[PDB]
């Protein structure tokens, strides 16, 4: 008598709905399966630009500066005699103006999940014209090349300057007084001093929301440079599943992965979800100092100048 | 003891048959979509391109790069003998294969030539692989070239009205002078040309000094913030530019950029002739549309 | 017919069990779209900065998360 | 017979004919001394021999008439392309063959240098082939030449102490302007010289002024009888002279000959520095020796 | 009866005499004949001068006043581009100034009596320099030539001042408002007017000792100039001994020969004799209109200015 | 008696008495010639001041040849009748 008939009007219901988000998906996939090709489409031809370089140059950002570049914009340098003078974008304002722009986010119109060559070559678009303008007034996103920044490092006291902004309008800088960066046969090793900013100390502490070693072991000072095709990590495991670095994962100095990561996944609207990302982490554009974990800042940058 | 149900698993066996097709098709198409993504992602991989390029071809000069080779009039990097560093600059080859290292021009105001000393040394404004933009060299820059190798310089200045009518000035043993002479302007004589030589004063009207009170030749460079002038007052800061000024001038190329040309001492508070001026070719108030000073190797004569 | 539904219930549970099982795959199946339809809208915004021109599109994680959370509340109980 | 006279007539037959003979002889002598006459009348038949002497070279300027062929500095008679009229000038050409047209030359103070204006314009003194003479050349000569061809001229000022110490200042782009500008002084700037850039003001130490109120560049020239100067009162009669005088002077080079060199302000009533005098070389209170103030058309350059 | 002894005691006197001044004579020339010889050696060797030249000049010596020239000495001119620049005296002073000195004669030291060429061409010396003094602000005897003279009259209205004395230092001038001389082809012929000096209008005039005829045939105005070589005389006449200007007379505008000759001889102490004279002929430097006939002047000059009206 | 003698006596010393008369006449021309000589040589030196180095300080005593004039014109009036 204990005969169960409900699985015969209960079953219809645990099924109806199998049915519905089951199309559902069938119809949303052929629905990406479009704006791909369009966007292919609009792909067949190349975004341009027309940067005529400014007369006035220097070393860098500073001794332009000083030599009277008042605005923000693209500007060349050069070093020294051997390296061949590169365009960067010079930020003559913020703190003083010897801003030389090292990294920037802004929109996520250009991918950071990219390999070892193109990070230590430099990658993105430094800046664009504005309307009417013939000159790129205006920074785009961009990685200099490691050895580009490398040489700059150590081309004497450098000091570094971390601005980010949420997308709630609010903004927080992150000052490091000391910033050095090696060459590429010590894998670029990072090294960093003196804080005084308002972001929090992610580089030298780590992040506030870990305990003992959990938040020992997420310093980045003093960390290798990796990526994605790269192990140059804190994870010393033999595990190959177990990489700070995954797929598509930004380059960055990692250390049992992480505190922040400027050049990470940039996610739409800052706060995001485990069964968003692609591989359950916390790749996006993090600060954990500040905004927390899963959440991707809305503007990040790393500019640069001489400390004196 | 009726079991009508039986007949009704079976409907519900197709039914859930049907999904698992469906199932199944929708992870085929993810994969396939998948890997077009990735055809994707690899397009968006390079920057904008910048139509803006230099040339691998470099030199003591414009000249020297145009004897090694160059044939198109675009940006390069010269580097004279005494120079610490490279610099770009705008050259100028023309058929018979001559390079023009040009140091000014102006073309529609679009660059504020009220710069003081610091920007009139290293210079400003913009350079363009095509000469459609309006700069400075610099005065340092300027001298290094001019005083090199101890050899003869010469010094063409082109002129344009808003009637796209030209005209021309050259000087011989054009040269300019190191910082600590305020990069004073010195040359042997006028060349010739269509515009007249402005250079060597001009006599207005108003007093009988005018003539060697607006000569240019032999005067140091100045500006607002670095007085040279043979002026009482501060001609630099006056007319409001940098510019090699006696008791002022008669030939001022830096001058306020006014549209049209003809200008007054009606569009200044005091009434200044502070424009784009050249007194043999135009009047001193009619400012003109386009200039250009460029120099070379006076060896390349006509 | 003692036997004549001994048998009934069991082929019985055999569907319920195709059924628990395909709860999970879609699970799964819902999760794999929610982070593709993510990764993409990434991809293409990262394009703007390459190509003439981008596509205007928005993503809507509300409904998946309808989709999400309809499924788990399905999931309880069919046969003791 | 008793009286034998007839005896003393021949007597005087022989003093006759004495005498004849001296007559005819000084007849003789008489003509031969007027044949000597002559000789000597055709010997005073030419003047005194004026040692000095002009040369047949002419041209434009002095360094023009030495590209012709001019060797010695002596007086020669050029004529600049604007001019009315040729006129006479002491040339100066050293082994490189440079031709110092000189306009100002001081020595030994023989010519008064207290001159009006018209004096100073068509000039004053004596010229010698030499150069052992004092003088001005008149600042319309030196204006015409100066300017023009409108090529570039230079100045060359040489200095001398009573020490035979010497010193020389030059300036580029030298020019001197027209009557109906007051002949004003102007130049690029100084070309360098061991005596110093006077023109360039000085600041003695009375003001804090004295600098630019002792420049001479864009100065126009003063006299007692046609004040310029950027005085109140007449620096050109105060001081005795014609110069381009500003608030007064800091190189005065026509300015009272001391002789010696030294003076102060006891050597006059209201006690002035109105000697020749070149403050960046010399005190306000040494005249100068020896003044010469020559051009010549800038491209002698090489120092 | 007739005895005639005298004569033998009448005839050493009337012989005595004779031996006295003819011996006289005969140490007498060869006194002179040894005084030429030194003056021979002498002229071994010429005078020379140094006369540097002042920087101010004009076309003539007025223009060199109005430009500052206030010293009277020699300065150099120049009538117009055509002309070759030549030395002259200025005499700032006299009058107004603008004198240009034409003629001038003041001891004797030049030679008068010259031929034509020499007169046309010029000749003697114009100044000499003073003791220490490198200029030459002294003037010396000359004439200007007769061209330079006859460009400049040309050259506009000219006055002509003619200033004199005597051995008694008396002086007395001769003012002409008028003057001009005529190219060589008009054979420079004179011509005066307006006179107002007080020496006597010897050239307009002629002598003031003479009656009808005579005078007005010794009147210069209108008449040529005649030197000892070239006969232009009022003196008409086919006898070749009869010329106005003989040998060592100067060259001056006769006309039946004088009034008045300002390039006549020399003669020292001015009162002078016919049996003086070479040619027994009053040669002198006379002005009959004032001094007398046979008297010579001890200064006497020509200057220029030109006359405004 | 001694006619003839004397009466060609008498015409002989006539003969005398006119060699006498006649140089008288040369004489007197001969002083005059002198005067001008030396007159015309004072001239001729004078001139010379403006030519040679130095001129000759020389006089002329115009006096003595004045007084030979006059003690000769005195000395012509008769000898014999
Ligand atoms: C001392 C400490 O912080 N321990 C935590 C531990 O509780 C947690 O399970 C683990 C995973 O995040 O991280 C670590
Ligand atoms: C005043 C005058 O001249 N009288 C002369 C006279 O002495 C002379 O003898 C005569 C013959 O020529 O002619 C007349
Ligand atoms: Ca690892
Ligand atoms: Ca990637
Ligand atoms: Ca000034
Ligand atoms: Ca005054
Ligand atoms: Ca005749
Ligand atoms: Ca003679």
């Amino acid at each position: 008598l204990y005969i169960d008939e409900t699985v015969n009007s209960n079953i219809p219901t645990n099924l109806r709905v199998l049915r519905s988000i089951l199309e559902n998906l069938r119809s949303k996939i052929q629905k990406l399966e479009s704006d791909v090709s369009a966007q292919m489409e609009y792909c067949r031809t190349p975004c341009t630009v027309s940067c005529n370089i400014p007369v006035v140059s220097g070393k860098e950002c500073e001794e332009i500066i000083r030599k009277g570049g008042e605005t923000s914009e693209m500007y060349l340098i050069q070093p020294d005699s051997s390296v061949k003078p590169y365009r960067v974008y010079c930020d003559m304002n913020t703190e003083n103006g010897g801003w030389t722009v090292i990294q920037n986010r802004q929109d996520g119109s250009v991918d950071f999940g990219r390999k070892w060559d193109p990070y230590k070559q430099g990658f993105g678009n430094v800046a664009t014209n504005t309307d009417g303008k013939n000159y790129c007034g205006l920074p785009g996103e961009y990685w200099l090349g490691n050895d580009k920044i490398s040489q700059l490092t150590r081309m004497g006291p450098t000091e570094l300057l971390i601005e980010m902004e949420d997308w709630k309008g609010d903004k927080v800088k992150a000052h490091y007084g000391g910033f050095t960066v090696q060459n590429e046969a010590n894998k670029y090793q990072i090294s960093v001093n003196k804080y005084r900013g308002t972001a929090g100390n992610a580089l030298m502490d780590g992040a506030s929301q870990l305990m003992g070693e959990n938040r020992t072991m997420t310093i980045h000072n003093g960390m290798f440079f990796s990526t994605y095709d790269r192990d140059n990590d804190g994870w010393l495991t033999s595990d190959p599943r177990k990489q700070c670095s995954k797929e598509d994962g930004g380059g960055w100095w990692y250390n049992r992965c992480h505190a922040a990561n400027p050049n990470g996944r940039y996610y739409w609207g800052g706060q995001y979800t485990w069964d968003m990302a692609k591989h359950g982490t916390d790749d996006g554009v993090v600060w954990m100092n500040w905004k927390g974990s899963w959440y991707s800042m809305r503007k990040m940058s790393m500019k640069i100048r001489p400390f004196f | 003891e009726i079991m009508k149900y039986e007949a009704s698993i079976l409907t519900h066996d197709s039914s859930i048959r049907y999904l698992q097709e469906i199932y199944n098709s929708n992870n085929q198409k993810i994969v396939n979509l998948k890997e077009k993504v990735a055809q994707l992602e690899a397009q968006c991989q390079e920057p904008c391109k910048d139509t803006v390029q230099i040339h691998d071809i470099t030199g003591k000069d414009c000249q020297d790069i145009a004897n090694k080779g160059a044939k198109q009039s675009g940006l390069y990097f010269i580097k004279p003998l005494k120079a610490n560093q490279q610099f770009l600059v705008y050259c100028e080859i023309d058929g018979s294969g001559n390079g023009w290292t040009v140091f000014q021009k102006r073309l529609d105001g679009s660059v504020d030539f009220k710069k003081n000393w610091i920007q009139y040394k290293e210079g400003f404004g913009h350079l363009s692989p095509t000469g459609t933009t309006e700069f400075w060299l610099g005065n340092e820059k300027i001298h290094l070239i001019s005083t090199q190798s101890a050899i003869p310089y010469a010094l063409r200045v082109e002129l344009e009205d808003w009637n796209g009518r030209t005209s021309t000035a050259d000087y011989a043993m054009f040269k300019v002078g190191p910082e600590a002479d305020k990069y004073r302007l010195t040359y042997a004589y006028f060349a010739g040309g269509d515009a007249g030589d402005a250079f060597d004063g001009f006599d207005f009207g108003d007093d009988p000094s005018d003539k060697f009170f607006t000569s240019h030749n032999g005067m140091q460079f100045s500006t607002w913030d670095n007085d040279n002038d043979k002026f009482e007052g501060n001609c630099a800061e006056q007319d409001g530019s940098g510019w090699w000024m006696n008791k002022c001038h008669a030939g001022h190329l830096n001058g306020v950029y006014y549209q049209g040309g003809t200008y007054s001492k009606a569009s200044t508070p005091n009434g200044y002739d502070n424009g784009i001026i050249w007194a043999t070719w135009k009047t001193r108030w009619y400012s003109m549309k386009k200039t250009t000073m460029k120099i070379i190797p006076f060896n390349r004569l006509t | 017919l003692r036997s004549r539904i001994e048998v009934l219930k069991r082929k019985v549970i055999e569907k319920v069990q195709h059924i628990q099982l395909l709860q999970k795959n879609v699970r799964a199946q819902l999760v794999d779209m929610k982070r593709l339809e993510v990764d993409i809208d990434i991809k293409i915004r990262s394009c703007r900065g390459s190509c003439s021109r981008a596509l205007a599109r928005e993503v809507d994680l509300k409904d998946y998360e309808d989709q999400q959370k309809q499924l788990e509340q399905v999931i309880a109980k069919d046969l003791l």
